[PDB]
């Protein structure tokens, strides 16, 4: 008439240049999970972090950045960003005390700005000491609407889009650690990415019709790099909520969900009518493109209450592999 | 001595000593240990959800003094906000029996009432609860009666910082070095954060009797609560508060006019409910205000044609008004029922119940129900019974008018239920008293309301979700007198309740078909024991829940596993009779074996904890 459990570590060895599926998990349930898939042996390893550390990842596992041979794991709903070995999936350090981190970009081996939600300060941390250094003050920007997201380096400046309850792009100078420019874009820009033609690529979700901030037709934007200025705009009518823009290894073809995953080349002029994928019957959530071969991995959330799947297609559309991961897969990172 | 109203009905009743044993036990703690019901409750002073006979929370209708108490927006009630001493008589109606009194009770019905007192003169009671974790509980009682009046007043206050020591088997704290490297890992022992709470409950009762068959009453039940939301087990990092205040006033007026042959009852009531959500940290980060205005009315009749035949009629009407902001919606709820009970010979018994429901502007189909009872053998009171019905549950007010996702075109869920049971009652005079029952139930639910995402980008219920619920429920009560001063009582309940999702696969690859529903244990059993010797009292309570699945697919995962839940609570009571007062001393030990357990995913649990009560009942002239 008793109970037991506790965890037991097991050895892990990264045998190939695998892919890290960044499972978000539910929200206010603490069921975030991390997974590893090997594109060559066609074998997927789920719950790599729990089995290799005997302690759970957290809640709302957001994104992962791999630098050199170390991988940084962001847990949004636990104020913690990890640092794990990319070979044995073991913890070597952590950064805690954050407010609500989303994304991390390393300016150098010393400075790594961290984005947040529900806050207008961008954390500055030292990866080698796991200690908070300073904050970056975002103008006209408050806690009740706090939002920071994807950062893209361009020479000496970092561009970040303010997603949640925000409609502005911020350009940050790394040397002086202060914003220097701003552009006003549509409601709630989701993700920001960089191409070869030096044209900033992003989309704006309409967002939650009836929202206090407002409701609008989602759009797509292209922004010049050298001169921070809008260049071209696309409209995607009033339906659907686009998200998760991506590129390929060559940085010349654009991918985004908008129900029908759209595979369209860079420096085009119109949205192709045909869908790269038909948006069959489920609710896709994640998207990535291989930088070494060209495979397309599409993360399916199914019904948010069971294991999702990633569908692996080639650059032509040939089905290759369909494997299962944790609850609500949300992001990818390449080892 | 079967009551005619209780013909072919599977129900259980909680005795006085079951409800009046501790002042810290809400109805969540009562149902967990005293029945086979699954109660999803991750601790004390927390959101408790009841899943009954394999169904969801919304399929358990709750009525206090006749009027329905379920939240109009959600359709489900938090059983942890109802103190046990505020309930003087409670009953459970299983499945088809909920037709006799309520409407869309696909799972079952919980009926709560306060019997009038029988105390002459002035009296008082005061008990104080001194417990671990810096938890304090109080309960004050004031009563009076003069053969034509029964005035009562209760006030229950419970407060605690609610910060207990638990060991994290889901988090690990590291020991750094001189060069910010790693040295050793260890499972930390931390304290519950943001779990502080304080609750106030006041119940005022006025009962009037005329002595000519007319009885009057007025019950007012005011509730003030201020509970915070506990942090997750793996919630480390930082200047934080998150509270859910809740103000509720529930009033019921009653008048009963009995006669020599027939009886008519009329009741009316009013409920004001106000919820506030606050999320702030060092700033009005999030706000939410919910206001509910509710009016109630009911008229009931009951006529005897003879000792063998009985007819009843009843009309009810609820009116919910909601102005949730920080939008205007309402619904009238008529419910007429007619029942006829015929008892041809001493062994046979039939009962037919017809119900009519009209919620808002849509008419539900006629709700029939047949109850039959037969006596197999009077040697051991072997009695078998069977019932069958088709019941309908209307969509909740949220699913209809939820502004970004409301579809007022939903169809009410339908459920076909049939069950067969047996019972026995063999007792020996002042030696032993054994009774128990076993019933097999089978139910199919169609058009189960399931919120699902839409292509536009919002959520909307789409019915579907055929569900098959069936199983076996067993009850057993035992009492024995070992010696002239030792009395032993044993109460045991057992239930095997699968809940299979029979619906079509929503997508190409869903492992949910043919699987158990989330957070419903396949097996369940409870056992309670009581031994008393003179003024010494020892009580033992034990509950068992099988594995609970956290995913629809029932997939095996290391990070989503919930082991079978076995808990043991023991309490020793001693009573002292002084000259001017009576003192009752009891001490409660919860989590007796001190297992670092887990009943809800990634939510911390306390260890072994103690609770001490001091009870004073003055003895006047
Ligand atoms: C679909 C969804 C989700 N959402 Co919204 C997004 N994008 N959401 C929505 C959509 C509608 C939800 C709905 N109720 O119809 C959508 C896009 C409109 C929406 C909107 C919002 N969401 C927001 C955010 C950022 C979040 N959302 C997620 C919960 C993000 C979720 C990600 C995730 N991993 O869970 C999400 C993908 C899955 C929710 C779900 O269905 N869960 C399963 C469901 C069956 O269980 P559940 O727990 O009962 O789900 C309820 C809640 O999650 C609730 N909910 C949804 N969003 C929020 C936000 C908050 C603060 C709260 C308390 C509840 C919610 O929706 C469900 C009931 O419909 C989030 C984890 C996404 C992320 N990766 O950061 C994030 C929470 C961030 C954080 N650290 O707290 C918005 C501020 C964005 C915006 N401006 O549109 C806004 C919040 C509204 C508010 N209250 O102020």
């Amino acid at each position: 008439c008793m109970k037991w459990d506790y965890g037991k570590m097991e050895p892990f060895r990264a045998t190939g240049d695998g892919l890290f599926i960044m499972n978000e998990g539910n929200f206010q349930y603490g069921n975030a999970t991390l997974s590893y898939y090997d594109p060559e042996t066609k074998k997927v390893e789920n719950e790599i972090f729990y089995r290799a550390n005997a302690m759970k990842l957290g809640d709302v596992a957001q994104s992962m950045i791999v630098r050199d041979t170390i991988g940084w794991v962001v847990v949004n709903n636990s104020h913690v960003i990890f640092a794990i070995s990319t070979n044995t999936f073991k913890e070597v350090g952590r950064i805690t005390g954050l407010t609500s981190p989303r994304y991390i970009h390393f300016i150098s081996d010393e400075k790594a700005y961290i984005t947040q939600i529900w806050d207008y300060r961008i954390f500055i941390v030292n990866p080698k000491t796991y200690q908070i250094t300073g904050y970056i003050e975002c103008p006209d920007m408050t806690m009740e609407t706090g939002s920071t997201e994807q950062m893209v380096q361009y020479g000496k400046y970092v561009y970040v889009n303010c997603w949640s309850y925000q409609n502005r792009i911020l350009k940050i100078d790394t040397t002086t650690d202060k914003v220097v420019d701003q552009l006003t874009v549509g409601i709630q820009p989701t993700s920001l990415v960089m191409d070869k033609n030096f044209k900033m690529w992003t989309i704006t979700d309409g967002g939650y019709k009836g929202s206090p901030y407002g409701y609008e037709e989602p759009s797509l934007y292209r922004i010049d790099a050298e001169t921070f200025k809008i260049e071209k705009q696309f409209k995607f009518q009033l339906g659907d909520a686009p998200s998760e823009v991506q590129l390929n290894g060559a940085g010349d073809e654009l991918y985004w969900i908008n129900k029908d995953i759209w595979r369209m080349s860079v420096d085009e002029e119109r949205v192709p009518v045909r869908p790269f994928l038909k948006y069959r019957d489920t609710k896709y959530y994640g998207l990535t493109v291989s930088p070494k071969n060209g495979d397309v991995y599409v993360a399916d959330a199914i019904d948010y209450q069971q294991q999702g799947m990633i569908y692996r297609y080639t650059e032509d559309g040939e089905l290759v592999d369909e494997f299962y991961v944790g609850i609500i897969p949300g992001a990818f990172c390449w080892k | 001595k079967r009551p005619m109203k209780d013909i072919g009905v599977q129900q259980t009743r909680f005795d006085s000593l079951v409800l009046k044993e501790n002042i810290a036990l809400s109805m969540a703690d009562i149902l967990t240990f005293n029945s086979s019901i699954f109660v999803k409750s991750y601790g004390r002073a927390t959101l408790s959800t009841v899943s009954f006979r394999g169904t969801s929370a919304s399929h358990t209708q709750v009525t206090w003094n006749g009027m329905r108490i379920n939240n109009p927006m959600l359709g489900m009630t938090d059983f942890s906000m109802i103190p046990s001493y505020f309930i003087d008589d409670a009953s459970l109606l299983h499945g088809t029996s909920s037709v006799n009194m309520a409407g869309g009770g696909l799972g079952g019905l919980v009926k709560l009432s306060t019997v009038p007192a029988h105390q002459e003169g002035f009296g008082m009671q005061y008990v104080q609860g001194i417990g671990s974790f810096s938890t304090f509980d109080e309960f004050l009682q004031l009563k009076y009666g003069d053969k034509h009046w029964q005035i009562s007043t209760r006030a229950v206050y419970q407060s605690s910082p609610n910060d207990y020591k638990y060991r994290n088997h889901d988090k690990k704290e590291n020991i750094y070095d001189d060069k910010y490297n790693i040295i050793e890992q260890y499972y930390p022992i931390e304290r519950n954060r943001s779990g502080a709470y304080k609750d106030l409950h006041i119940l005022q009762e006025v009962y009037y009797n005329t002595g000519k068959g007319d009885r009057f009453g007025l019950n007012a039940w005011y509730t003030d609560s201020n509970r915070e939301l506990a942090l997750l087990t793996t919630d480390q990092g930082d200047d934080f508060e998150n509270r859910q205040r809740e103000h509720t006033l529930r009033s019921v007026l009653s008048w009963d006019h009995t006669r020599e042959n027939w009886k008519v009852s009329a009741r009316g009531g009013y409920v004001h409910t106000w919820l506030a959500y606050d999320y702030k940290r060092d700033a009005t980060m999030t706000r939410s205000r919910s206001k509910v205005n509710t009016f109630y009315g009911q008229l009931d009749g009951e006529y005897f044609f003879s000792d063998k035949l009985l007819l009843t009629a009843g009309v009810s009407a609820h009116q919910h008004l909601v102005n949730s902001l920080d939008f205007d919606k309402g619904r009238i709820e008529l419910s007429g029922n007619v029942s006829l009970k015929w008892q041809p010979v001493n062994r046979l018994g039939m009962s037919l119940v017809l119900r009519g429901e009209m919620f808002g502007t849509k008419w539900a189909p006629v709700i029939p129900a047949f109850f039959v009872d037969y006596v197999l053998s009077k040697r051991g009171n072997i009695m078998a019974k069977a019932s069958i019905t088709r019941n309908y549950r209307f969509p909740t007010l949220n699913d209809l008018y939820f502004l970004p996702g409301g579809n007022p075109a939903l169809n009410n869920e339908s459920g076909f239920t049939y069950e067969t049971g047996l019972s026995f009652s063999v007792d020996k005079d002042n030696v032993y008293t054994l009774s128990g029952s076993a019933s097999w139930f089978d139910q199919h639910i169609n058009d189960w309301i399931i919120w699902l995402p839409t292509s536009k980008g919002f959520y909307s219920p789409v019915n579907l979700k055929k569900v098959h619920a069936y199983g076996v429920e067993v009850q057993a009560d035992y009492a024995v007198a070992i010696d002239k001063a030792w009395k032993l009582g044993l109460n045991g309940t057992f239930a095997w309740t699968p809940s299979i999702n029979e619906g079509e696969p929503t997508s190409k690859a869903d492992q949910s078909v043919g699987k158990q529903l989330p957070y419903i244990p396949e097996y369940s059993a409870t056992l309670s024991g009581r031994l008393t010797y003179r003024s010494w009292g020892l009580l033992y309570k034990w509950c068992y829940y099988s594995e609970r699945y956290t995913m629809t697919s029932n997939a095996v995962s290391y990070t989503g596993h919930l082991p079978p839940y076995l808990m043991s609570n023991v309490t020793l009571e001693k009573g002292f009779s002084l000259r001017w007062a009576d003192l009752s001393l009891k001490g409660t030990v919860n989590n007796l074996f001190d297992e670092e357990y887990l009943s809800v995913l990634s939510r911390p649990m306390p260890g072994i904890n103690f609770e001490f009560f001091i009870g004073i009942t003055p003895k006047w002239g």
